[PDB]
Order: structure tokens, then C-alpha cells, then sequence
């Protein structure tokens, strides 16, 4: 009966099991789980949050939806509070969004007769969507092993760097980070990453490069001086196009910011294969939690 | 209480470069003679055999919350910690609600610590009005009260000339400038900026925004002639910094929190938040410099920053409050430390006695003749825990809850009077 | 075919059938109601909505769910013609939830051919709130009857209040109500109710004392000096712990301001137990009304 | 100190309707036989002969200036001038600075209070925070620290619900709001709207002013269910409004400033800023109406409203703070009342002892046996001139400075203790 908060709690082993289900989803296995699973989103989510309804619900699960700012929190119920009213509700599984970081979590989720999912806590993790990102990479090449992973951009805020990066170390792949020097946390390396000060030698280095956006709503002050400089500093140009092997963004993205306009669908972009993804890897999840 | 003996233990007595097995008589609380064997007829006797005999500790960095904050401590709580560490004088900080930066609030902390009557509480006043950053305090009434140092703990002051403003009028009074060294444009997160920060994605506070100021502090005090002395210091940097300064003859004074002797960052993530402080738990590399700067004489003293919170308030890393409460810990703390080898036991003492009491500029932390009777026996090897049956904390913040420590007081003396026993 | 908008219009013997079948429901009982039912809450809600959404959901009836601020109030369409549109798009069920007293309701109610469940409106009514309550006190004690009953905190903002102190009236229950005495109807006694000033002589007389939130968001001016002083003066603390016998509180608890943080969840605290009882409770109101 | 004796004086106690020439035996500071010629071992004796002896006064309107305005008064001053007055008992109000809102300021009032040992000094709080009034004190906390009662004095309270919340959360504590009464929009000005005003062009404040808080407090506290003491009655009009409430049953009281019965607002022509005061000094018929409001019981208890101010604050009354000592003048003024045969003693001493006691609710202005040994001896035909020879005030702002006074205080006793003899 357990949760998944954060990736680094994934061994491998279940990461293999949970990658296993997903693929078995994806290929058309049906499965029915008698549960019920209020989604708690307190930020903004178009992806994430249909991607775990939907996989809930065509694996029967019961859903639930609540926003923070109709929920009970605009009284000042905490959000211990919340999921403890939650369990007296008999939900089985609660998946959640906050804007704010979840740490530590062990003894609350210890003390919940809840599985709980995180769907995305302040700057902190994702595990879905990291799940969601290895799996794609591991689709598309069959392994991870050895591969050079290039995540570009606003490092320092991304739940989906921190969730990502540990899962393919783990699995033997090679993590590159390139972005605005004021956004790569001085302490990257505890994610056993290379640094690339320049977004071109880091194109040419990664197998695949996945573009993440600038977290604006999370940032305390201005880390840039403008959107249009950062797309040709750091941004999928149609320049860097011809280069670049292949890439991804977990979304939104923004056009002209992350990405050129004309190249967020092409035949080297996987973005769209995330976007099916996550249902199939989302399944995977509630069947991985259920006991 | 005309006449007390302290018989049979190992007096330290840095000040006087005194130490040996010597019996110390005391009349009307204050020291009257240091000697073997002395008898007096109808004394009091608190046999001191097997334990070490030194002046009473100085802790110059204390948070009572008091008032305002009574729930996370008061000034009898702090007082009974304090006692109960081996503290016969504590410094207390302004921070309180109302702040102490007027002279209500400061004979209202000296009326009730008098009241209390367990150690010496003396105060402190805001550099600022209210603390808000922006208007000098009234240092000349504050002073007068009783106030013997002026700081915006827990409150860097960001603009420069008030700094210098407060470093002028205070040495033109007489009395240093204790200064919370953590520039908010790189210090606003919650934990240290490094690998704990990097990993969870918890907002940081930069070294750079202690090491910053300190060197902002060191010119400051250069230029206008007064003393800075910079509170808890917590990296390498820092402490390179501060003995460039020293070394020029410049009044900077510094202390070392223990905490940042015994814990890195890491801590965060085994003690969650009870491992949050201002300025945060750093790297290795720093634990081990402030280590080496105790050892080379960098650091003059030792000072807890007993920052009691409540465990309401030490839940989320993100929402907790900064502070860990170290009063009762300071000891075994340090003596570490001398169990290791680092510091000698008369080193060990001088950080907190001496040492501190020169900083504030107080005629304590001494066995001299004539002076306070404040005195502190302990046993260096006493084992002991850190829990319900033994804090006399109201709050509990602290990563060394519930762990086994090493030296513990077994008598706190304070003008003659017994005022803590084991 | 009808509605629940007030506790002052059960009788006793609705009162004893709603229990009945709420005490089965909580029992295992299962029903089907074909039907459908719109929640439409333009005040934030936490378990009240989920609660009547997952005992609709149980009970086989299709759930609609509709926040005031989305929805064509936001166009000036008002409260009557709101439940007219539902009326004309077959809704069987509204619940709702609004920011003012729904008073008078007799003929409204009358005019629709809807069965209408109330929510709570403004400081009047929370019907199913009073019966939650009384249900939980009675699957505590047994009876109700001479129970000493005290309410805690903001009476006179307290549609909880309202609800609960008839239903608990007409079995024979004796209530008292201690808070600020600038949050006490003059008029209080129009509930048969006992004031204390002070809430430790009101704590030594209770059986059961029910904390209530105080409603900042329909507060029209500032009733107190401040929350810790109101904790200290009103509030669960840890020394009125020992003196307390049993208590509750509808939800959501202001930690420290209402009850101590450590308080919530004791073997006194029936409050999770309210929590559990508003399904079982909550189905049984859609069923009394079920014709 | 176990035993005392008041020998021979004439004992007059109210409360018990008790009066003659009896001698009075105290015990560790309290009351322990009141007969005719007590004879006891080793007794402590002070001779009243030929002086009139009754409970200690008690003062329920108070300004001592403490903290933040100690140029003009402090506590010790203060305290000096009330004993020498004959109060055992003072009400600080809580217009200090920082102002009586928070527990730290009344701490500090108990704190000093205890160490100066002169008289009983009782805090009370705001209404409001910062007396802004806009928005109710804690209360709560204010009179768990030892707040008596809740005033914004000198500041009326100008919002209505304001007023009736204090009410309501006062009486909810058990404890009255003492309310300075005058409606600003009526009251902007520096003397009466009278003669004086017309004559010479000085602003003005309207009676009205004054009148209409009345009937709004006796309103509320009528609604209420609280207590409401109105301070410094001084109109016709005004008293009339009290009857009128208590009439009904409405827990109102009230209490005049001697000096509004000694003084008109043409004392504004013969005394200049010494005679500015809030509420102003009236009419004739104002000033024979509070006389009459005396005698026939309306006017509850003398209370000086003591309101001292520098010379430099008394130059022209149109910047004059407005205020009159009255401490040390409040007994010969009172007992110009007994001379021109309109109240009896009993009644001037029950006005200055029991019948302010029963309004705070204190247990006070009493010789009942076992209650504190507070007893004031007093000469009701001593003559004295108020001057620097016998001024214990820090401040000399009253019209009878430098007049002769007749009635005298000889001895105060506080807890048994000799606290003040001429
Ligand atoms: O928002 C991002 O930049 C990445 C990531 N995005 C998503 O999960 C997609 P969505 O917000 O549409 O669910 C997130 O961290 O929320
Ligand atoms: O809000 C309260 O204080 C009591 C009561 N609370 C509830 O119904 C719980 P919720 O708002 O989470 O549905 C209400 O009146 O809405
Ligand atoms: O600077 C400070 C102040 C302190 C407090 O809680 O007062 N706690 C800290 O951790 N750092
Ligand atoms: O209302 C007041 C307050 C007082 C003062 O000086 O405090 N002086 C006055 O004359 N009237
Ligand atoms: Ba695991
Ligand atoms: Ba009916
Ligand atoms: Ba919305
Ligand atoms: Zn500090
Ligand atoms: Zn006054």
C-alpha cells in the first residue's frame, strides 16, 4: 500500500516493474482496479492531470477532482489536514499538485492509510514525468545505458530535471545540463551531470536534449534579461535543428522561447510521444501502488 | 550564604593562567581565596571531587522570546537552560515582540531575569527602529538601560551606512556591534545553497551573503574605529575574511554557533528541519575550517544562538522556522572537540568564559579574587540524553534530540548561590 | 419529490428515518438511484463537496459539478434562474452552496421540480452538517437526550451552529455556546442554548464541545484582537486536554487557533469521525429525498 | 514589622458604617482589631491624636508618564506624590509611550511599581491598539497580566461599534472600560466653547461633545450588559444623562476632578495654559451642578485625572498640552466640599476609598479585619501652600499652585508600613 513521492525512492527494480506494466498498457492490456482517487491539483495542469484521470479511469478507478483555490485550503485547512480528510473520505489514492516543496514527507506518508502521488510539488519532483521521459528515451533507443541526456534550460527550478536525472543515472545513462549560468544550481553535480556553458557543444554531445521551460511562476526575481535572447542562446532554432539528433519537452511548450514554432512536431521530436506516454506510464503507477 | 567552599575539583582558571587541585572559598558571593585544603568554620561544602572547577559560562548569542514569543521559550525557561548548561551570564537577543528598541522593553527582560534569579541576563538593543533596516535605534537610552551591544539578529542590515551609522555611535558609547551576517538578496531561500539544496529543490542562502557582509563589516569597523563582532560564522571564506581583519589590528570579534561544528547540510535531510538555520548548516570543507579557525584562535568564542521554535513550526523544510536550541548542548558539544584532540580543556574553557566575556566587555567569566562568585563544575565524560526527562527547553529543535551526549554540568554557581544541580 | 434547505423543517420522524438509513449505509448498505445531481458551489468546499459527490457516486447517481465563478452567474444569471437551468436540463438533485442566507426558500423551493439540498448558504443552513453532527454524538453515546452540548467560537457567523442545535433540541439535548461575546446572537437563546463567558467552566460542564471556525470570510468587521489570544482564550490547548471529556469540529480545523496542533486526532477527538459519517450521512439525505 | 498601633485618632470606615475614636492593631500587614485602647508587647505606635484616620485613598485616574514621558513624571514621582496625597492606591492610564497595549508594558509598570514600594499602582489597557481606535485591544491578555480596566484616555473612541466590541469583551472579563469622553469632531479645539473661547478666539470644545459619548456609553452599557465609568464628568447636561442610566439599572459610573469643582473656564484668564485641560474647565452653572452631583450621589468617586506637563508645555494655551496635577491637592480641594457644609466627612472619604474600590472591583478602601493594612491620617484643618518646597511632582501645572491649601495629610501607611508622615 505505498506512495510515490520522489524518484530517488524508486530502486531499480521497481522502476523495471513499473516500466513493464507501462509497456503491457500501452500495447492494449486491460485492467480493473476497484478504487477510488481524488486528484488534488493547486497549480495549473493540462497533461498531468487528464493523463492520470484518464489513466484512472479506464482502469476503472473512481476520480475525483479538486482545485486548491475551491478547496477547503482557501480556510486555512493544511495540507496534512486535507488528505487526512481524504482518508476519512475513503479515497484510496490521492494524486497531487502543490506549489510548494514536500520535504520531508516520509512520516506523513507513513502516517496516511493513503497511496499518494505526486503529481508535482513546488521545484521539487515529478516522478511521473520522469518515468514518463525514461520510458520515451528508452522506447525510442532501447536502452538508456550510455546514453548522453541533454536538459536545457531552467535547471534550478525543475521538478522534471529532478525527477529524470536520477532515473537514468541510475540506469547508466550520462546526464548533461546546459542553460543560463544564474539557473544550474552550483551543486549540479550531485546529480553526477556535465555542464555544458554552451548550448551548441551540448547539442553535439547529447543523443537526445530534452528543452525544459523557464519556471516564470516560480522564479523569486529576474534570472534573464529577456525571452528573445534566451531562444537564441539556448533555444531548438532552426539553426540548431539540422544538429540537433533528437528531443523532447515534458510541456507546455513555449513556442520561440524553448523551441522554434515550426519544430515542435517534427520526425526528430518526441514530445508528442510524451504526451502518450503518460497515460500508459500513469496506469503503471496506480497498478504499481495497488498494495 | 555568608561563606561557601568548593572542595577537591580541578580548577581551570584561564584568565589568571591558574589551574591545579585548589578548594575555592566564597564570601558574600564573591571569590575570597584560591587554595589547598581550605577549612572554615560553619561553611557550606559542595564537594567538587573528580569534576572540573571553572569561572560560570558567557553565552553572547541567546533568543528567550521574551517577550512574545513565550510558547517557543521565556526568560525562565532559557534561564533554567542555561543554568543547566553551565551558564551563569547569557546575552539575550532583540528580536523579541515588542523588539528591544526601547527602554520598557529592556527593564522589563532585567526586572523579570531579576525576578527569575538564576543566571545574569543581559540584553541587547536593535540596531534599527523596530529592526525594520531603515532608522538608527536610540542607542544612547538603550545603553543606558542596560543594553551592552546592538544588533538586528536575526535581520542582516542591508544598507551600508546605516551599518556604518551604528558602528559610529556605538563605539563613541562604548559598546560593540553584534552583526547577523546575510545579505537578503542572496540569502532569502531556506537552506544552504549546495548539494542538499541542489537535490530537493529547496530555495537557498548563499555564503556569499554571509562572506559579504562580514568583509563589509571589517572595513566598517576599520574605518570608523568600532567593534563588529560577527555572529555565527559558517564558512571557510568567512573565517579568512575575519583573521585578514584581525591581523590588521581591526576590532572584529566572532563567534561559532556548535552546531556548525557537529552538523553539514546533510543534516536536512536526517533531522529535516530541525536542521533549518540562519545561516545554514554549509559543506564539509566548512565544518572542518571552523574546526581549524577554533584550533588557530579565529574563532574567539563559542555561542549557541539558542533559537528555540516550536514543532508546529519545524515540520516542512519550506515553512519551518530557522533556529536550533543549543544551551543545554554547548558543552558536550565542544568538548568534543577536546575529546578529539583539537582543543585543550583550558582552550575549551576560554571560549566560554574569558573569551566572551571580553567581547561584551564585562569584568566575568573569571575566578580573580574579589570578583562574582559565577562558577561552573562538570563532568567531562558524563553520558547523557537529550530528551523529555531532560530538556529544560520548552521546545525541543534540535538535531541532537534524543541522542547520547558526552559532558555535563554538574553544578552552576552564581554569586555563591547554587542556582543548578545535577 | 422534495428538498432540505433547513434542520427547523425535520420533524422528529424524518430525522429518525434520515439516521436509519444513514447508520445502514455506514453498515455496507448498498441502493441504486437513477438519477442525476448537480453540485454547484460558489463558496470553496472540501469534504462537504466530495462528500456529496462520492455518496451520489455510490448510490449509482451521475455527479455535475459547477464552481459559481465559471459558470453564468458570472453573466448576471441569478440564483433562481441557475436552478431553472438546471430544472430545464433534467437535473433529479441540486446540491448547492452560495454566499448568502437563501431566505426566504418555501416558495422558490415549491416552484422548481427539483429536489434541492443545501449546502450551506451564507450564515443560515448546513443542513446535513447538523445531521453529521448529531448522527456522531449519537453512534458515540447512544442518545442524545440530556446531553450537555457546548459550541465553541464564531456562533453568530455559524450556519453549522444552526443546523446542528434544533436537530439536537427537539431529541432532548441541552446546548451551550461560549466565544468572543461580540460573536453571540443577543438572541441566542431563540436555541434554548446556555452562554458561558468562560470556555473552562464551559468545557467542565460539556459531554461533547463542538470548536467551530471562526468565519473570517463573512466577517463585515474585526471581532477580535487577535488569533493567538483568541487560542488562548477559546481554543483546545494542551492544558484544557486534560479537561476536555470529547469533542468535535466540522472542518477545516485552524490549527493553534481552534485546537492545538497536536490535538486534532486524540482518542477524545471525534473529528475524523465526522468526517467518515458525512458519506453515510450524505446518502441517506439523497435517498430520504428520493420522493 | 509583625505589629502596629494607631492610637487615638478618629477612625471613620464607611464600609462598615463604622466610626468614633478607636485605636487600630495591625498584623503582617493587614487588619487585626479596631477597638478603644489596644494595648499590645513590642508594638510599633504612631500617634493620631487629634487626626481623623480612614482606609487609604484610592486614585482611579492616574497619568504617571511611565514609561516615555518621565521628564514630566515617573512612576517614583508619581507614587511620592500620591502617598503624600493620601493614596495607597493609583489606576495608571495607559496613554504612555509606548502606550499600555501589550503585557510588556504592563509587566514593566508592576516591575517598577514593586521596586519604587510606595503605593499600590493597578495598570490599566487601551481599548484600542495603540489607542488608534481602530481596532479592540487583547484584552484578554491585558487583564491576565493585571490590567484593571480598559480606557483610551486622552482618546475618546469614535466609532460606535468599536465601543460597544470593547464593552462586550470587557464585560465577558469582568472588567469596566473607563471611557475619556469627548467626540472629536466636537472637541478639536483648547478650552470650553464659553465665555472665555468667544472672548478671546481660542478653539473650542463643545460640551456636546462630551454629552453625546456619554449617552452613547450609558447606551451601550445598557445593551451590553458591561460597565461603563465615565472619567471627568463636567457638565450639567452630562450628569443628567448619568441619572438618567442609572436610573434604569445600568452599571454606569462616573467621577469628577476636584478641579472642576474649584475652577470655571475663566481660570483659563488667571492661570493661561494651567488651566488648559480635557474635558475644559466649564460654566458656573457646570461647576455648581458637579458640586451637586456630589451631594446628591450622582458623581461617584473623586479621581484627579493627576495629568502632569512641563512649564515649556503650559506657555501659550494654544500649544499647551492639556492637563492638571492633582494628586497632592485632591484631599484640602475635597474637603472645601466639607467646610462650605455640603457633603460630610464620611461622604468625602467615601468617595475617595470605597466607592472607587467598588468600581475597578478591588477589595480596598476598607478596614474591614483581615484586608491590607492601607489607612490614611489626615488633618482636615492643616494649612500648606503647594509650592517647591513641598511639590513631589516632577511637574507644577496646576491654578492652586503656590495658594494656600487647608487639609493635610500626616501619615500614609501601606501593608502597615509607614510609607509617607509630613
Ligand atoms: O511545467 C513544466 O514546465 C514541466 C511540467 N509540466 C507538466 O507536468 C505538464 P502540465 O502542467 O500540463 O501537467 C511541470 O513541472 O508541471
Ligand atoms: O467552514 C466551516 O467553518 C464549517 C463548515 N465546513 C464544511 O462544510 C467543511 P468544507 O468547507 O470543507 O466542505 C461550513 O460552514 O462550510
Ligand atoms: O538569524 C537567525 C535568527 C534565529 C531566530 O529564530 O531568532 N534563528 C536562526 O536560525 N537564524
Ligand atoms: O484627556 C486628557 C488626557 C490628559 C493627559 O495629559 O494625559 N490631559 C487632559 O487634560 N485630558
Ligand atoms: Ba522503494
Ligand atoms: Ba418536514
Ligand atoms: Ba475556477
Ligand atoms: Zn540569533
Ligand atoms: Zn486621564
Amino acid at each position: 500500500m505505498r506512495s510515490l513521492i520522489s524518484s530517488l525512492d524508486l530502486t531499480r527494480e521497481e522502476v523495471e516493474e513499473i516500466l513493464k506494466y507501462a509497456k503491457e498498457f500501452k500495447e492494449g492490456k486491460e485492467e480493473t482496479i476497484k478504487a477510488s482517487a481524488v486528484l488534488f491539483f493547486s497549480e495549473p495542469s493540462t497533461r498531468t492531470r487528464l493523463s492520470f484521470e484518464k489513466a484512472a479511469r479506464e482502469l476503472g478507478i473512481e476520480t475525483y477532482l479538486v482545485s486548491g483555490s475551491e478547496s477547503s485550503t482557501v480556510k486555512g485547512e493544511s495540507f496534512f489536514d486535507t488528505l487526512k480528510t481524504f482518508e476519512g473520505l475513503g479515497f484510496d489514492y490521492v494524486v497531487f499538485r502543490v506549489p510548494f516543496v514536500f520535504f520531508p514527507y516520509k512520516e506523513i506518508v507513513k502516517s496516511l492509510n493513503l497511496r499518494l502521488v505526486n503529481a508535482g510539488d513546488g521545484t521539487h519532483q515529478h516522478p511521473s514525468q520522469g518515468l514518463i521521459d525514461f520510458f520515451t528515451i528508452k522506447e525510442h533507443f532501447g536502452e538508456v545505458k550510455d546514453l548522453r541526456v541533454l536538459y536545457v534550460g531552467d535547471i534550478k527550478h525543475s521538478r522534471v530535471f529532478r525527477s529524470g536525472a536520477p532515473l537514468l543515472n541510475m540506469f547508466g545513462a550520462k546526464i548533461g545540463v546546459c542553460g543560463p549560468k544564474t539557473l544550474i544550481p552550483r551543486d549540479v553535480e550531485v546529480f553526477k551531470v556535465d555542464v555544458f556553458d554552451d548550448v551548441d557543444k551540448g547539442i553535439d554531445w547529447a543523443d537526445v536534449v530534452i528543452w525544459l521551460r523557464l519556471q516564470k511562476e516560480r522564479q523569486k526575481e529576474n534570472y534573464i534579461p529577456s525571452e528573445s535572447s534566451y531562444f537564441k542562446q539556448f533555444g531548438l532554432t532552426k539553426e540548431r535543428f539540422e544538429k540537433v539528433k533528437l528531443y523532447m519537452h515534458p510541456g507546455p511548450v513555449n513556442r520561440n522561447v524553448d523551441i522554434d514554432h515550426e519544430l515542435v512536431y517534427t520526425e526528430k521530436s518526441l514530445i508528442q510521444e510524451q504526451v502518450k506516454n503518460g497515460i500508459p506510464v500513469r496506469k503503471a503507477i496506480y497498478k504499481f501502488l495497488w498494495t | 550564604m555568608l561563606k561557601l567552599i568548593v572542595k577537591n575539583g580541578y580548577v581551570i582558571d584561564p584568565s589568571q593562567n591558574l589551574e591545579g587541585e585548589f578548594d575555592i572559598l566564597v564570601e558574600n558571593g564573591k571569590i575570597k581565596k584560591i587554595d589547598k585544603n581550605i577549612l572554615v568554620p560553619e561553611a557550606e561544602i559542595i564537594d567538587a571531587k573528580g569534576l572540573i572547577v571553572c569561572p560560570g559560562f558567557i553565552d553572547i548569542h541567546v533568543h528567550l522570546r521574551d517577550p512574545g514569543q513565550t510558547y517557543k521559550e521565556d526568560i525562565e525557561s532559557g534561564s533554567r537552560c542555561a543554568v543547566a548548561g553551565g551558564f551563569t551570564t547569557i546575552v539575550c537577543m532583540p528580536n523579541t515582540n515588542p523588539p528591544i528598541d526601547n527602554t520598557t522593553v529592556v527593564n522589563y527582560i532585567l526586572q523579570k531575569s531579576k525576578s527569575v534569579g538564576l543566571c545574569r541576563v543581559l540584553p541587547t538593543g536593535t540596531i534599527t527602529k523596530g529592526r525594520k533596516g531603515k532608522e538608527i535605534a536610540d542607542f544612547y537610552s538603550l545603553k543606558e538601560a542596560g543594553c551592552v551591544a546592538f544588533t538586528d539578529d536575526g535581520s542582516p542590515v542591508m544598507d551600508s551606512s546605516v551599518m556604518r551609522k551604528a558602528l559610529e555611535l556605538a563605539s563613541q558609547l562604548g559598546v560593540p556591534i553584534m552583526d547577523a551576517c546575510e545579505d537578503d538578496k542572496l540569502a532569502y531561500g531556506v537552506i544552504n545553497e549546495g548539494e542538499v539544496s541542489a537535490l530537493l529543490g529547496l530555495s537557498s542562502r548563499a555564503p556569499e551573503a554571509e562572506e559579504i557582509q562580514i568583509a563589509r563589516d571589517g572595513i566598517l569597523a576599520q574605518r570608523t574605529g568600532g567593534h563588529v563582532h560577527i555572529q555565527a560564522v559558517s564558512t571557510k571564506l568567512s573565517l579568512e575574511i575575519i583573521e585578514f581583519f584581525k591581523e590588521k589590528g581591526v576590532k572584529i570579534t566572532c563567534e561559532v554557533n556548535p552546531n556548525h561544528l557537529l552538523f553539514t547540510e546533510r543534516e536536512v535531510l536526517n533531522s529535516g528541519a530541525n536542521a533549518r538555520v540562519n545561516p545554514p548548516l554549509r559543506k564539509k570543507e566548512d565544518r572542518l575550517a571552523l574546526i581549524e579557525g577554533v584550533k588557530r584562535g579565529i574563532i574567539d568564542c563559542f555561542a549557541t544562538d539558542h533559537a528555540p521554535h516550536q514543532t508546529f513550526e519545524k515540520e516542512l523544510v519550506e515553512f519551518a522556522m530557522p533556529g536550533i536550541i543549543g544551551l543545554q548542548t554547548a558543552l558536550p558539544s565542544a568538548l568534543e572537540l577536546y575529546r578529539k584532540g583539537i582543543i585543550s580543556l583550558k582552550k575549551l574553557i576560554e571560549m566560554f568564559t574569558i573569551n566572551p566575556a571580553r567581547i561584551i566587555g564585562v569584568d566575568l567569566g573569571t575566578l580573580k579574587l574579589g570578583s562574582p562568585a559565577d562558577i561552573t563544575i562538570f563532568d567531562p565524560n558524563k553520558e547523557w540524553i537529550l530528551n523529555e526527562e531532560t530538556n529544560l527547553s520548552k521546545s525541543r529543535n534540535t538535531p541532537l534530540w534524543g541522542k547520547v551526549l558526552k559532558g555535563k554540568v554538574i553544578y552552576t554557581i552564581k554569586d555563591g548561590k547554587m542556582v543548578y544541580k545535577d
